[PDB]
């Protein structure tokens, strides 16, 4: 807690598709909404 | 991390699918993995903004978005009354994936800088159009009324038969079929009441804008004549539309801009009124589910139905002058938007400190991929990141949007760029000048000089440094590979500059102004905020005295300030199971603690907040109020529903100085002083508020091991703002014993140097990785989906400061 | 103690057996999450004999209970870990451990 | 346009009868570049055109380039400095030597033609001689 500390991460980055949504008073934009993610490939360890 | 039970619980692996599900109604966020029900949801979050959908990840993973239709074919049915994602695109965009708030990317010819993005909001979904009730017609656009009723359907019409549509029974799209082309006295009842209504509306809104518009004419009236319509033209139950002709009206340039506006204003009354009948926007129409591609406000609108409707307003302008009628324009009322702060908007990229040159001749390139607003020059090493490159004198920088040199201030100096354009910028250690080239040639300021700037002090150097406002592109060619630079030989090379990497073994490190908010120590010479740390006397805990040293004058600084106490407060990792002087069993056997903050008679109480933040506190909202606080409950049940826990989550744990105001005192000045005192107690998550000694009703409930700041946000009204006391009371501990471990027992307040006020600050340096994640999207097929694959794995070390959480 | 919770299946008929000796890969975190061991750090797998008392109680029970090629969070309290002595300058006295553990075979 | 430089460099009328002109006719050399020894038209165009005759030169050239300013500085004559060059060839700079040679080597290789050429003595010599004349004079006038 009082010495700074190291270690190696990985980085993470993030996708989206141009797809927004949200509510207001008013709004135009429908309030239920629906996707899906199928998972190929994932290596559990690629790293430490 | 909170568990959530499914079926057969697994890390997401290989041929799994996660549907996730967001009814922003309740709000909620619902899960299931392989079509089984996940046993947990998110709700009750913060609506201040538009939900997308996304992924995140580190190196070694291919996943593929669903979106339903033709961009990935759902696995499972989506829950009655859920839309597909991909109806969501909006009309004037193409679906496709994106990094979120990126600063840099890849470029034919390298690494590609990119300023902010220009975000849409929730309320740009809200039409708004212009208020005309009380526009009561003039008689003569009363009369107008009923003719522009009948004509704007006659050229609708015609129009349509046009385009194809021919009269039938129902609206047939397929077989080209309208019920509605017809005679408008023999209109359908509801179609004619709003084409009614809408044609009175359109001379309302015209007055409404501020137009001044009246009878000049009565002969052209009668003179207007009708277009004679063939037997092409001829409906299929002979139906004729009749748009009068009015070849002699010509237009103006503002009348033209006021088309545009009354287009906007029209497409915007339809969208509300279909809101309020139930309608909503998707990307395909679905009349049933009264769903339109259209619902949209007119900002949004796609380009050729923005040309449509501009086009028919424009005709019944035309209609209007020929009629004879004065549309006068209204003047032009200038406003601003400003929609952030520009100092801390535009992203500021510059070469990192150890590369300043104090001497030499030194050349590098920056390519304008777009065309708006972009600074390119040379930094002190020193530079701010919260001020607008060559605002201050730490920066003499040029900006080609309109051909300006800025150190200090702005002055006219060359001409705009150009997409593509490349800027030269040399500096002169020898001379003590700055020279800026476009495409090879010198930009020579008004007077005529060659040189940008001249008599610079060279101090402790200068870097390479280029600013990029919102949804701007720009390319640094720093000179590492001298063949990849465009105009150094035409101008610079036999001048006897030198690329300013150009024997460098690894491309130069960059720094960028991130706009992420910290709190960092109130600096010891703040031009308009000053800490004073009291020393505790007999009847005065110690104490931080927060007073604004410039109010009540001109240029005083008046904004929302964040406070916070440098160390935090830890709660413990297991909790418990279910006079005036200290008892010392109980004092020392306690597990609660106290600190208070008093607002100083005249600061108003309505303006202050007091309490807590976690380490995770970002929000620089100069409009603050507890309403803006993140919270989230995250709810866990059985398969049969049967709630197990709802965990409340938040980063500001805060009461209101208002809630202490009485109404009696209310809208009055108070001369005594409002002390606010905050309990925690570590050893069971419990967080209480005392008002001037009297218990209020706000109470919090954390989590174990969760840390704490104590915190104030102020909008300042005097000169003396708030005040830290670091005290105790009765049978309860200081912070200080809660603080530190040494202190743990000593009953004694105490405010060790550690103990400080730190602010939030808008905007602060960051360094740019030297490597990025090589991120590959694609469409995969019309059923696969969307496709996000990343193999290469990337890591770095790390440095995290325990206290903050960092 | 231990409590075993499966962060991927495993086959799910493999189990080891005393005299065996498993070959794992672990990450050790402290109750609030700091890291203080990892063999995936040192790039070897870390491998130990069951009933031969050469890892901690914890380790002992969770891994007999983990299956081949299945990875588990073990937590482990105090005196299923090194208790109260604690390992002086790594792990705090009265410590319970969180182990990410993946049983990578038997041999 | 060097040896019309030159000349004005050297003769004295010259350059009155420059300033006579300029001042008498209000000439606006400041239009014709879009009074002053700087806006001087006849070492405002050298100025332009020197870059030109600085790409005729090698990097190589350099030293080569310092020692004729040298003996022009000591008053020698084109022929003198012509056969200076011509029997010091030998004290040209080498690439290796420098690592700010090596790009700029570099750069005049990439350049088509310059690196065919400048493999002639006379050429380098001419070229030397010529450069380091206008840039003498240069150095003169910029000099009070
Ligand atoms: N996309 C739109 N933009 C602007 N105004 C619209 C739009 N859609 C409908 N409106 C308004 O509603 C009216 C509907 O069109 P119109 O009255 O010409 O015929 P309709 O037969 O009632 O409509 P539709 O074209 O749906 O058959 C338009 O005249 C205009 O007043």
């Amino acid at each position: 807690e009082l010495l700074l500390q190291t270690n190696l991460i990985n980085y993470v980055t993030s996708i989206r598709p141009n797809i927004f949504v949200g509510r207001a008073e008013g709004s135009t934009q429908y309030g239920k909404w629906y996707f899906e993610v199928m998972v190929d490939e994932v290596a559990p360890f690629l790293t430490a | 991390a909170r568990p959530v039970t499914s079926p057969g619980q697994h890390l997401l692996a290989p041929e799994d699918v996660v549907s996730c599900c967001l009814d922003l109604s309740v709000p909620s966020i619902s899960f299931r993995i392989n079509g089984c029900p996940v046993q947990g949801v998110f709700e009750s979050f913060n609506l201040d903004g538009l939900f997308f959908p996304v992924v995140s990840f580190s190196a070694g993973i291919k996943v593929r978005f669903l979106l339903g239709g033709r961009h990935g074919e759902f696995k499972f049915l989506p829950p009655p009354g859920y839309a597909p994602c991909h109806e969501a695109v909006l009309p004037r965009e193409r679906l496709h994936l994106q990094p979120i708030k990126e600063y840099r990317r890849e470029g034919p010819r390298g690494p590609h800088l990119v300023g902010p993005s220009r975000c849409l909001s929730h309320l740009d979904f809200v039409p708004c159009p212009v208020d005309t009730i009380q526009i009561v017609l003039p008689p003569h656009l009363e009369r107008i009324r009923e003719k522009l009723a009948e004509n704007i359907h006659e050229l609708w019409a015609l129009t349509r038969i046009e385009q194809g549509w021919t009269y039938g029974p129902v609206r047939d799209d397929n077989k080209r079929l309208h019920p509605c082309l017809v005679n408008f006295h023999s209109l359908p009842e509801p179609e004619r009441n709003y084409n009614l209504q809408m044609s009175g509306e359109t001379l309302k809104t015209l007055l409404a804008l501020g137009c001044h518009v009246g009878m000049a004419d009565e002969k052209a009236e009668d003179n207007l004549k009708k277009t004679k319509l063939p037997k092409t033209y001829m409906m299929s139950n002979g139906y004729k539309p009749a748009p009068l002709d009015l070849s002699h009206v010509r237009l103006t340039p503002a009348q033209t801009t006021l088309v545009d506006r009354l287009a906007e204003n029209g497409h915007n009354v339809w969208a509300r009124d279909r809101v309020a009948q139930g309608w909503s926007y998707s990307a395909v129409q679905d009349i049933p589910a009264r769903r339109n591609p259209r619902l949209v406000p007119y900002r949004l609108l796609d380009e050729a139905t923005k040309r449509s409707n501009r086009d028919s307003l424009c005709q019944a302008v035309r209609t209007l002058l020929g009629y004879g009628y004065n549309i006068e324009p209204p003047d032009q009322e200038p406003s601003q938007v400003d929609s952030q702060s520009r100092g801390d908007r535009a992203r500021i990229f510059r070469a990192e400190k150890s590369y300043a040159v104090q001497s030499g001749r030194w050349y590098f390139e920056f390519e304008a991929v777009t065309t708006g607003e972009m600074r390119v020059g040379w930094a002190r090493p020193e530079l701010r990141p919260d001020v607008e490159l060559g605002a201050d004198d730490l920066a003499y920088v040029f900006n080609g949007h309109r051909g300006q040199r800025w150190h200090l201030g702005s002055e006219p100096f060359g001409r705009p760029w150009q997409s593509g354009d490349v800027v030269g910028c040399m500096i002169d250690l020898t001379e003590n000048t700055i020279i800026f080239t476009l495409n090879g040639e010198v930009l020579m300021s008004d007077s005529g000089s060659e040189t940008a700037f001249r008599d610079i002090e060279i101090g402790d150097g200068f870097l390479p440094v280029c600013s990029l406002g919102p949804g701007q592109v720009g390319h640094l060619n720093l000179g590492q590979d001298v063949s990849s630079l465009r105009f150094f030989a035409i101008c610079g090379l036999q001048e006897g500059f030198e690329p300013f990497a150009i024997n460098m073994q690894r491309p130069v490190t960059t720094w960028f102004s991130k706009s992420l908010p910290q709190f960092e120590p109130v600096p010891l010479e703040h031009p308009h905020y000053e800490v004073a740390r009291m020393d505790g006397t007999v009847d005065t805990p110690p104490c931080l005295r927060l007073t604004h040293r410039t109010w009540g004058s001109q240029n005083s600084l008046v904004e929302m300030l964040f406070l916070r106490l440098s160390l935090p407060v830890q709660f413990h990792q297991h909790f418990r199971c279910t006079d005036n002087r200290d008892d010392p069993e109980i004092i020392l056997n306690t597990t609660t603690y106290y600190y208070s903050v008093r607002v100083f008679a005249g600061q108003e109480p309505s303006c202050v907040w007091v309490g807590w933040v976690t380490p995770d506190y970002h929000q620089h909202d100069m409009s603050f109020d507890l309403s803006k606080v993140r919270a989230v409950t995250v709810t866990m049940g059985d398969e049969q529903g049967n709630v197990h826990s709802s965990l409340k989550c938040s980063n500001c744990y805060m009461v209101w100085g208002g809630d202490f105001v009485s109404p009696g005192q209310q809208g009055r000045i108070s001369h005594t002083d409002l002390v606010i005192g905050c309990l925690v107690d570590l050893a069971t998550g419990l967080m209480t508020f005392t008002a001037n000694g009297k218990e209020s009703n706000t109470f919090f409930q954390v989590e174990p091991n969760t840390k704490l700041f104590p915190a104030v946000f102020v909008l300042p009204t005097h000169q003396n703002v708030v005040q830290f006391e670091l005290g105790k009371q009765k049978n309860i501990m200081p912070l200080s014993a809660a603080m530190f471990l040494s202190e743990r027992k000593n009953p004694a307040p105490q405010c060790p140097p550690r103990l400080e006020v730190q602010m939030l600050m808008p905007v602060s340096w960051s360094r740019m990785p030297n490597h990025f994640l090589q991120v590959d999207t694609r469409r995969a097929g019309e059923r696969l989906g969307w496709a996000v694959q990343c193999q290469e794995p990337l890591m770095m070390m790390a440095l995290h400061i325990p206290e903050e959480n960092r | 103690g231990v409590q075993v919770e499966t962060i991927s299946p495993g086959d799910g008929r493999t189990f080891p057996k005393r005299g065996q000796t498993c070959v794992v890969h672990y990450t050790g975190m402290l109750e609030d999450g700091k890291k203080f061991d990892s063999s995936r750090d040192r790039n070897k797998p870390f491998k130990f004999t069951l009933g031969k008392q050469e890892v901690i109680r914890g380790w002992e029970e969770g891994v007999a209970q983990m299956s081949v090629g299945q990875r588990a969070k073990l937590i482990i309290s105090s005196d299923y870990a090194y208790g109260a002595t604690g390992h002086p300058g790594i792990i705090p006295p009265h410590a319970t451990l969180v182990f990410d553990v993946e049983l990578l075979k038997l041999e | 346009v060097g040896e019309i430089f030159i000349y004005w460099s050297k003769s004295h009328n010259f350059k009155r009868e420059e300033q006579n002109f300029v001042v008498q006719n209000e000439i606006n050399n400041m239009s014709f570049l879009t009074y002053s020894v700087q806006t001087s038209l006849i070492v405002a165009t050298l100025k332009k055109m020197l870059p030109i005759g600085l790409n005729m030169c090698a990097p190589t050239d350099q030293d080569l380039i310092v020692l004729a300013k040298a003996r022009y500085a000591l008053k020698d004559t084109d022929e003198e400095v012509r056969e200076f060059l011509q029997n010091n060839l030998n004290l040209q700079g080498k690439v290796e030597g420098s690592p700010s040679l090596r790009w700029q080597m570099a750069l005049y290789r990439g350049v088509p033609g310059r690196e065919e050429d400048a493999d002639d003595p006379e050429k380098i010599v001419r070229r030397v001689q010529e450069v380091s004349a206008v840039l003498y004079h240069l150095d003169q006038t910029e000099h009070p």
